């Protein structure tokens, strides 16, 4: 029934459409969801714009008239410029008409703001099509009407914002270049008439409704307009006092003294100096008598939430960096002043404390200005002692976790600043604090761990000495903070803080080796600890003091007999028997770096030898008894040894690199034949079962074996030093173990890893195997192509890592495609183009750099036939494929990477460097230039694809772009000028030449 | 600190 | 001189508590899906002393599973999973009124999920 | 006692996936871009009662986009989403709350950058200061790990209802309640239950 107002033959019903509308907006289920599909139709019908006038007129309903100004937008914006003049000036009649009707009804102008909004912006899109050129007079005439009715003049502010919005924020990527500077000329022109009207309003008016409007567009004004209509009148004076008095005026002033606090000034007249000073100085006044003063606690009142005092605190603390980071050093020199800088300053201290993350963010960087200015600039520090003492607090105590990582990496900086600024005042604050959590005033688990992590964050910035006496002093409170309490979660968390302290402080563990011998054993004593925590607490600060401290555990110290190492390998069982899996292979991991510092390669080798000891006896007895009966790979227990075997030996080959050589040459290729048995049975169990094996417990542990084995080989190549002997011992086996089972396997048994591990052979000694490169792309290319070339969904993986494979061949072993049989070199091109599609960046990205640099190889290759079939087969595809995505409005992600391989494309024949005809001998006259045919092939291209161009606009478009191929800022400027132009009809050709 | 190493969780 | 100074399950007692994810099967698209991830609570009616199923999600704390642990019950594995179980549920209300579901629950660990198998059928018994 | 919400942003930030996640808990795979608009009562149990959101999620693919700006009418509160591993998405997030605060002058809003579960994340956290001088809520949030999933609700809920104490709680758990020619009928959906096998088995749950 609802489906009448879709039938244009009948005149349109008002109260159908009234009946529709509400049981869209206030209805609700079924009826709702059938009224939107039928609004939604009629709005998208391309004559709907006609029965606007109906609707504005007789409809009762204000969402009724907002749908008709939605329709009259998208004809506007999009189809203007074809209309019979004689609808423009109906349309611009009935507009202006409406509105004025509207303005003159107090009752619809104080109920209806929605509607009159909308009908204002509606105008504004008129205006961006017909003004100043069509319609001169709308400026003279907009503030004559103003003197004639506060809500008109009202209105007419709000006209004015929406434009210069329009015309000064939002137009870079709505309009075109040309069309952009003719409006803002066009303001600009008439500015000094616009200001006329907004400062008399603001000095005499005493309508609020009507001033909030006028600061609301000067707001925007306050983005472009030069500084002398700030600086040269009285409007500073008004804005800083008599608009921040009130509570109506004070949140729209405040953000336009913030602007004010960016326009361009020059930095050389004093008396501007002074007027910048005079109204910040007038505004701290307003904000200490009108709101509160410089003692108020401003944490209580943001956690109160009245009214608009958060958005109030914010637009404060925005405020006062904004202008501090700018002026502060006007402040800073005349005595008179300093009451002033401190005053601000202090307001901030008390924004720095509440709870609020991004409010506390801003005023962080804020701070971080002030103390890196105060760490160099002569003479400045003393001035803020007293402003720094109190942030020293203000930011121990609400230090975040380190591992939120951005905002204690920022907290560090602050606080390692304010440290070199006063080194003693920072140590009293941290011991003092640690004994309100020893005296229990603050103690929590909370408030114990923001400390440590504060006293951990300032490593580096004391001097040893002073350092000694306070790492000494804060891990003697702590132990007997520990002490004073029961029960293992208390104990606990005190106990984990005194490890993150000690492993802060590498500096004093390296001098004190007793003591950092101490420090390691507890952490081997917490590794049979079973709270929940304690295990992980203990393994992490263990590598991480390894990572910092190695050398000292790999050479003999005074009074012991072996290096360190060699104690820790002997008791390594015992040390790990309660870790799990996970934990064990950080610990084999820890002892490796250890290990690479050992640059004695016997003794290297050695000790290599030992740490692997117990997984290499694992190992044998496994080969052992893995290749009796194969039967032993069912058993989940044994799948779940191998696995953690070979996790060890990656998490050691991590630390070692080139150094774990030895270790993997003893497992290489047994691990191999490993890797073969566990592929025949994923197969033997995906034919006996199905697909649905790939999901069963099973078989991921024997695909977790075969991954495992794939990320050691990528893990030590990628590393290796030794290439003659990572391709004449490790790749032949490794490619005769892996290659035919991927292509021979179905496609959901086949493991992306193997692409992976492939992109990393290629990457480090590509070069030295192009007879193993042409292997891996016969095994991995087409099958992997035809599982991904359906659809953008499927195989996520092994459409990344394949597009990541075929880019390294690109750059590393172009001849590999060279040897391609033609239909496989076309798939290639076909592979390369489905790339440009995705939305994937992953993938996108890729797609983009491979076309790029095929380009190039294929230019290199000079006047050759192979290079010469290359552009008559291939270069209009990809013309032609990177124009459709950069036009298609669904790869905007991809410009710049579009319009650089656009950019190759068109250079190439610009500079004649494609040397035989890009023609058939038929379908051009003998000896036509390629230049000449690329611009008859883009234009006929760009007219079937876009018809409603005219033939003009296509051609200005291609001189332009052809011109410009060498610029690539001012060639992706045309492009978006074109994305711009595509988007409506009647688009001016002589934008084109805007760079002209 | 060789009081660490009576640092215990109990 | 005196101065003048200025949920629904309380009735019940938690037998087994554990960390799971649960799924629901929607068999008119042949999909798992998720219902909640929370604690899952064995609770017990001091009043009745029966036992039920008592599982909220995390932060909003809102109930995806709320039923007896019926005798008739069966867990059962499924295929892609050491550490789940599946069984059917005749009144869950959960969402109003009672209604009939294929539930999955899975847990941290293999470990985890045989003990749940443990309790489970405990409160089975203590169900008759 | 229900409130208006409208949630808006570029298409495949995921607003569709973090509304069903609140709906019915579950995360999905699938990107079916939304056709204009789809309406969805969510309630919550906080300490000072029931509030009911009435959530318009609408289309961010501009040619889905219906009613575009209509469907801001009358909203009360907002959510603008964006997807950390898409700098195009939050390079959009002006335009989004433009055409927002047009229609809706003064109303809580919430910016809310999805999908910080991807390791490859573009949209770095310090790049991200529009939300400061808008007067935006922000919120890091994940739709598939759940992270902070609830902060956007939770912080309109308190705007909305003007108590920064609000809290959401549980909700009542009542008793639940306690034949033969269904038992075959159970026995066929079981069994192609159990050879379904559960998704994301590598998660930690
Ligand atoms: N990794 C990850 N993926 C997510 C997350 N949220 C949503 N997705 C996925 O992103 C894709 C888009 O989800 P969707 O809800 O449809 O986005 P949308 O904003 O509603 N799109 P539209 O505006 O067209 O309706 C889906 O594939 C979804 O699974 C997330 O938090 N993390
Ligand atoms: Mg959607």
């Amino acid at each position: 029934s609802m489906e009448g107002i879709l039938d244009f033959s009948n005149d349109l019903d008002i109260a159908l459409l009234d009946q529709v509308v509400s049981t869209f907006y206030q209805g609700s289920g079924v009826q709702q969801k059938q009224a939107q599909e039928i609004l939604t139709k009629f709005q998208d019908n391309p004559d709907a714009w006609q029965k606007a006038d109906q609707i504005l007129q007789f409809s009762t309903n204000p969402q009724s008239k907002f749908i008709a100004l939605s329709i009259l937008d998208k004809l506007i914006t999009r189809k203007w410029k074809l209309l019979p003049n004689d609808h423009r000036i109906g349309i611009r009649n009935f507009v202006v008409g409406m509105i004025i009707s509207m303005c003159q009804d107090d009752e619809v102008f104080k109920t209806q703001k929605n509607l009159i909004n909308k009908s204002d912006l509606t105008l504004v899109q008129i205006l961006k099509q017909e003004w100043p050129q069509n319609w001169p007079e709308f400026i003279p005439e907009l503030i004559g009407s103003s003197s004639s009715s506060v809500n008109v003049c009202e209105n007419n502010m709000i006209v004015l914002k929406l434009l210069s919005e329009e015309v000064f924020d939002f137009s870079a990527e709505q309009m075109t270049q040309a069309k952009a500077l003719h409006l803002k000329n066009s303001m600009s022109k008439e500015f000094e008439q616009i200001f006329k009207l907004c400062f008399q309003v603001l000095e005499q008016g005493s309508s609020s409704s009507l001033i909030v409007a006028t600061l609301e567009s000067l707001l925007r004004y306050l983005h472009w307009i030069p500084y002398r209509y700030i600086y040269e009148t009285n409007i500073l004076e008004l804005l800083s006092t008599k608009f921040m008095t009130s509570p109506d005026t004070r949140a729209i002033t405040l953000k336009c003294l913030t602007e004010v606090s960016n326009l361009k000034i020059p930095q050389d007249n004093d008396l501007i100096k002074r007027q910048t000073v005079l109204f910040f100085q007038n505004t701290l006044q307003q904000i200490a008598t009108s709101v509160m003063p410089v003692t108020a606690d401003l944490k209580a009142t943001y956690a109160n939430a009245n009214g608009n005092d958060q958005s109030f605190l914010q637009d404060l603390a925005m405020f006062l960096t904004t202008y501090l980071a700018r002026n502060r050093a006007l402040l800073e020199s005349d005595e008179s002043l300093r009451e002033l800088l401190l005053n601000a300053h202090q307001y901030l201290i008390q924004l720095s404390k509440i709870e609020e993350r991004e409010l506390f963010k801003t005023t962080l960087d804020y701070w971080h200005n002030l103390v890196a200015d105060l760490f160099y600039e002569p003479l400045k520090k003393h001035i803020y002692e007293e402003i720094c003492s109190q942030l020293r607090l203000v930011i121990i105590e609400n230090m975040v976790r380190p591992e939120t990582i951005q905002l204690y990496k920022s907290e560090r900086e602050v606080l390692v600043y304010l440290t070199h600024l006063n080194v003693i005042d920072t140590e009293e604050i941290m011991i003092s604090k640690l004994a309100r959590q020893i005296d229990g005033s603050e103690w929590s688990w909370h408030n114990i761990n923001t400390l440590s992590w504060a006293i951990g964050s300032i490593s580096g910035t004391m001097s040893e000495d002073t350092e000694k006496r306070f790492v000494v002093t804060v891990i003697k409170d702590l132990l007997g903070l520990c002490e004073q309490k029961r029960g293992k979660d208390n104990k606990a968390v005190v106990a984990s803080d005194i490890m993150y302290v000690v492993g802060q402080y590498p500096r004093f563990l390296k001098a004190h080796w007793n003591f950092l011998r101490t420090v390691i054993l507890k952490l081997f004593e917490f590794m049979h600890e079973t709270h929940e925590g304690v295990q992980d607490m203990a393994c992490d600060t263990f590598i991480k003091i390894v990572q910092k401290c190695k050398y000292h555990f790999v050479i003999q110290q005074p009074r012991e007999s072996e290096p360190f190492i060699q104690t820790i390998i002997r008791d390594i069982q015992k040390t790990t028997a309660d870790l799990q899996p996970q934990q064990v292979h950080t610990f084999y991991k820890a002892c490796g770096i250890i290990i690479s510092e050992e640059r004695s390669v016997a003794e290297r080798n050695r000790l290599l030898s030992d740490l692997m000891q117990l997984p290499n006896m694992a190992w044998d007895t496994i080969v052992e008894q893995s290749t009796a009966n194969p039967t032993l790979l069912l058993d989940s227990e044994t799948v779940k040894i191998i696995a953690n075997i070979i996790k060890t030996n990656v998490a050691v080959c991590t630390s070692m690199g080139a150094d774990f050589y030895p270790q993997l040459g003893h497992i290489y290729y047994n691990m191999l034949q490993l890797y073969r048995a566990v592929s025949s049975m994923i197969s033997a169990q995906v034919a006996a079962e199905g697909l649905i094996a790939t999901k069963t417990p099973k078989v991921r542990g024997l695909r977790t074996i075969k991954k495992e084995i794939l990320k050691l080989v990528e893990t030590y190549i990628s590393k290796a030093r030794n290439l003659d002997d990572v391709v004449k011992v490790l790749v032949e086996p490794l490619l005769n173990a892996v290659l035919e089972d991927y292509m021979n396997n179905v496609p959901d048994a086949r493991d992306a890893e193997v692409l992976n591990c492939m992109t990393t052979v290629v990457e480090k000694v590509g070069h030295m195997i192009p007879q193993g490169v042409i292997l891996i792309l016969q095994s991995v290319f087409e099958c992997t192509l035809d599982m991904i070339n359906k659809d953008f969904t499927e195989y996520p993986e092994h459409r990344v890592e394949f597009y990541k494979l075929l880019k390294v061949i690109n750059e590393k072993s172009f001849a590999a495609f060279l040897e391609l049989p033609p239909a496989a070199f076309k798939l290639f091109v076909d592979a390369i183009c489905w790339a440009f599609k995705h939305n994937n960046r992953d993938v996108e990205v890729n797609g983009l750099q491979i076309a790029l640099d095929l380009v190039k190889n294929i230019e290199r290759m000079g006047n050759v036939p192979f290079a010469n079939e290359f552009h008559k087969n291939y270069f209009f595809i990809f013309v032609s494929e990177t124009f459709f995505v950069l036009t298609d409005s669904d790869h905007k992600s991809g410009f710049s990477k579009q319009a650089l391989l656009l950019m190759k494309l068109i250079s190439l024949v610009y500079d004649n460097k494609i040397s035989v005809p890009l023609y058939q001998e038929a379908e051009v006259p003998q000896g036509t230039s390629n230049q000449v045919y690329l611009s008859q092939y883009l234009a006929n291209m760009l007219s079937n694809a876009f018809p409603h161009l005219t033939s003009e606009q296509i051609a200005s478009f291609l001189s332009a772009l052809t011109k410009q191929c060498k610029d690539l800022v001012v060639f992706k400027g045309t492009l978006r000028d074109f994305l711009v132009q595509i988007k409506e009809v009647g688009g001016d050709p002589t934008d084109y030449l805007f760079a002209e | 600190l060789r009081a660490l190493e009576r640092l215990q969780i109990d | 001189i005196h101065f003048e100074p200025v949920t629904m399950e309380e009735d019940e007692e938690v037998l087994y508590k554990v960390r799971a994810k649960l799924f629901r099967f929607d068999a008119d698209a042949k999909e798992w899906k998720e219902r909640g991830t929370g604690d899952c609570k064995f609770l017990k009616n001091k009043k009745t002393n029966k036992v039920r199923i008592l599982m909220r999600r995390d932060k909003t704390l809102k109930i995806c599973a709320n039923h007896i642990i019926a005798p008739e019950y069966t867990l059962k594995p499924n295929v892609g999973s050491d550490r789940s179980w599946v069984y059917a549920c005749t009144a869950d209300i959960a969402e109003g009124e009672a209604e009939a579901f294929t539930f999955a629950i899975r847990f941290g660990s293999k470990e985890n999920a045989d003990k749940f198998k443990e309790e489970f059928e405990k409160a089975q018994e203590i169900n008759k | 006692v229900q409130f208006k919400l409208v949630l808006v942003g570029d298409g495949g930030t995921g607003k569709t996936t973090f509304v069903k996640r609140h709906l019915t808990g579950e995360f999905e795979k699938k990107y079916v871009a939304t056709l204009g608009v789809e309406v969805h009562p969510l309630v919550f149990h906080t300490n000072r009662g029931p509030i009911k959101f009435n959530v318009w999620d609408t289309a961010g693919q501009e040619k889905f986009g219906g009613l575009r700006d209509g469907y801001y009418i009358q909203a009360q509160c907002a959510i603008i989403m964006f997807d950390v591993t898409s700098r195009v998405t939050y390079k959009n997030v002006p335009n989004w709350h433009r055409d927002l605060v047009r229609v809706c002058e003064n109303i809580p809003i919430v910016l809310c950058g999805n999908k910080v579960d991807i390791k490859d994340r573009k949209v770095k956290a310090k790049s991200i200061v529009f939300h400061r001088k808008k007067n935006l809520q922000y919120y890091d949030i994940s739709a598939k790990s759940n992270y902070n999933f609830e902060k956007p609700f939770l912080w309109l809920a308190r705007k909305l209802i003007g108590d920064p104490n609000l809290e959401f709680v549980a909700m009542p758990a009542l008793a639940p309640p306690e034949d033969p020619a269904l038992a075959a009928q159970y026995e066929h959906d079981l069994e192609v239950a159990q050879t379904t096998a559960l998704p994301d088995e590598d998660d930690d749950l």
